[PDB]
C-alpha cells in the first residue's frame, strides 16, 4: 500500500 | 571543543534550509496563530468529537511539510523509495511533535499546530491525544531553557529521520551513516553555540529519546482511538503512517 505517500515522495 | 568543518557548515546550511521552506508560517506563526476555543476539547463526561476533528484536520498539511523537508536532504534522496517510505512513517509524529513543543508559548500555555492553531494541554489530550499531550507540552515546557534556534531543530530532526532502525529498511548502513554525520555537525554547532547550559549534548540526546518514546506512544493513541472512531474518520495519510 502506501500509494498516497508514495505519490508525494515521488512526485 | 571542535567546531564545524567546512563540509560540515554545508550540511548546516542545507539541513537549516530545507527546515526552514518547511516550517509552517516560518516567523509569523504567533501572529497566524487563532486560539481554540475553550468549549472545545473538553473532557467526555474518551475522545472528545469535535477536538478531534479539528486535529484531524491538520494532520495531513502537517504530514506533508515533513515529506517536504526530507525531500529537501540529498542524503534523503539517494534513498531507494522503499526506504524513504519506511523512514517518514517513522519520523512523522515525531518531527511534528518537535515542531509543535518549540511553538510553546509560556503566557497561554498552548502549542502552536499548522502554524495557526493554538491549544491547551487539555484539548490536545482530549482530542485524542491523551498521555502523549502531556509529553509533548512537558517537552516544550523543558525546550523553553535550550533556545533551539532554526539549525538546532533542523539537525534534531534530521537525527530523527536518519533512523536506521526502523522496520524494513534495506539500506540501513548507509543511513547510519548518514545520521552519524548529523549527528557530528549537530555535536560540532553545540560546541560552536556556548548554550548556558550545563551538560548541553547529552541532554540534547536525552530530548532525541523523549521524542522517539513520543513517535512510538502516537501508535498507541492509534489503537485506543480506533475502539471508538472508525478508519474513515481519519485522513487517509495518517493511515498510512501507521500501516
Ligand atoms: C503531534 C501533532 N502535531 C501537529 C503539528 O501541526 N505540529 C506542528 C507543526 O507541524 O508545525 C499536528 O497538526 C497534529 C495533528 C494531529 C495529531 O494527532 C492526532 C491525530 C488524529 C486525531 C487526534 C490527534 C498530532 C499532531
Amino acid at each position: 500500500e502506501n500509494a498516497l505517500l508514495r505519490y508525494l515522495l515521488d512526485k | 571543543k571542535p567546531e564545524p568543518t567546512d563540509e560540515e557548515w554545508e550540511l548546516i546550511k542545507t539541513v537549516t534550509e530545507a527546515h526552514v521552506a518547511t516550517n509552517a508560517q516560518g516567523s509569523h506563526w504567533k501572529q497566524k496563530r487563532k486560539f481554540l476555543p475553550e468549549d472545545i476539547g473538553q473532557a467526555p463526561i474518551k475522545v472528545d468529537l469535535e477536538a478531534f476533528s479539528h486535529f484531524t484536520k491538520i494532520i495531513t498539511p502537517a504530514i506533508t511539510r515533513v515529506v517536504d523537508f526530507a525531500k529537501k536532504l540529498p542524503m534523503f534522496c539517494e534513498l531507494p523509495c522503499e526506504d524513504q517510505i519506511i523512514l517518514l512513517k517513522g519520523c512523522c509524529m515525531e518531527i511534528m511533535s518537535l515542531r509543535a513543543a518549540v511553538r510553546y508559548d509560556p503566557e497561554s500555555e498552548t502549542l502552536t499546530l499548522n502554524g495557526e492553531m493554538a491549544v491547551t494541554r487539555g484539548q490536545l489530550k482530549n482530542g485524542g491525544l491523551g498521555v502523549v499531550s502531556d509529553a509533548i507540552f512537558d517537552l516544550g515546557m523543558s525546550l523553553s531553557s535550550f533556545n533551539l534556534d532554526d539549525t538546532e531543530v533542523a539537525l534534531l530532526q534530521a537525527v530523527l529521520l536518519m533512523s536506521s532502525d526502523r522496520p524494513g529498511l534495506a539500506c540501513v548502513e548507509r543511513i547510519e551513516k548518514y545520521q552519524d554525520s548529523f549527528l557530528l555537525a549537530f555535536e560540532h554547532y553545540i560546541n560552536y553555540r556556548k548554550h548556558h547550559v550545563t551538560h548541553f549534548w547529552p541532554k540534547l540526546l536525552m530530548k532525541v529519546t523523549d521524542l522517539r518514546m513520543i513517535g512510538a506512544c502516537h501508535a498507541s493513541r492509534f489503537l485506543h482511538m480506533k475502539v471508538e472512531c472508525p478508519t474513515e474518520l481519519f485522513p487517509p495519510l495518517f493511515l498510512e503512517v501507521f500501516e
